[PDB]
Formats: structure tokens, sequence, C-alpha cells
């Protein structure tokens, strides 16, 4: 057997196995909620007399 | 798998095999392809086996 190949072997096997232990998950999402910006009413015409 | 007159053919010349290589090419051979087996089954033996 040669003896230059399972070094390489275990090299490639412990670099990919490395290379997955690295990469996290995490995530910076907002809310669903609104802004809820400010309004006034309005008042619809009217008659009067007496 | 042959074909009737090939076969034919080939008896009524009376051929038969003629080789220009010597002996120790084909023993060559043979190690290379024990070494080939035997370097991966220590690779298995030595990363995979479990």
């Amino acid at each position: 057997p040669n003896d230059e190949a399972t070094i390489k072997a275990l090299d490639n096997v412990i670099k990919q196995i490395e290379a997955l232990s690295v990469i996290v998950n995490r995530s910076e999402k907002a809310d669903d909620a609104q802004i809820l910006g400010p309004n006034t009413y309005k008042q619809l015409l009217e008659h009067l007399f007496s | 798998a042959v074909e009737l007159e090939q076969l034919a053919a080939y008896g009524l010349t009376g051929a038969y095999p003629r080789t220009n290589h010597s002996v120790d090419t084909i023993v060559k051979t043979v190690n290379n392809i024990s070494a080939t087996y035997s370097t991966i089954a220590q690779m298995l033996s030595t990363i995979d086996l479990d």
C-alpha cells in the first residue's frame, strides 16, 4: 500500500468535517407590526334651523 | 460471443496467439493491481471501518 494516499484522504475528511462545523444559523428579521401614524376626525355637513 | 464465420476462419488458417512482451511486465501489472487494491483497503480500514 501507498502511504501517501491515506494522509491525503485523512486531510480531506478532516478539512470537510471542520468546514461543516463552523457555519452558524442566525437571522435578524423584524416583526409583522405596523407604525400607526397620527390621524384626525372630520365632520360631515349639517343643517340647522329653529 | 463470436459469430460462426469468424470462428471458422480462425480455425481454417490454424492461427495462434502471439506476443512480443516479456514475463516481467505482466507480473508488474498484476502487482500494480494488488497495490491499488491494498491502498484503498487500508484507507477504508483506517478511516471508515465502524
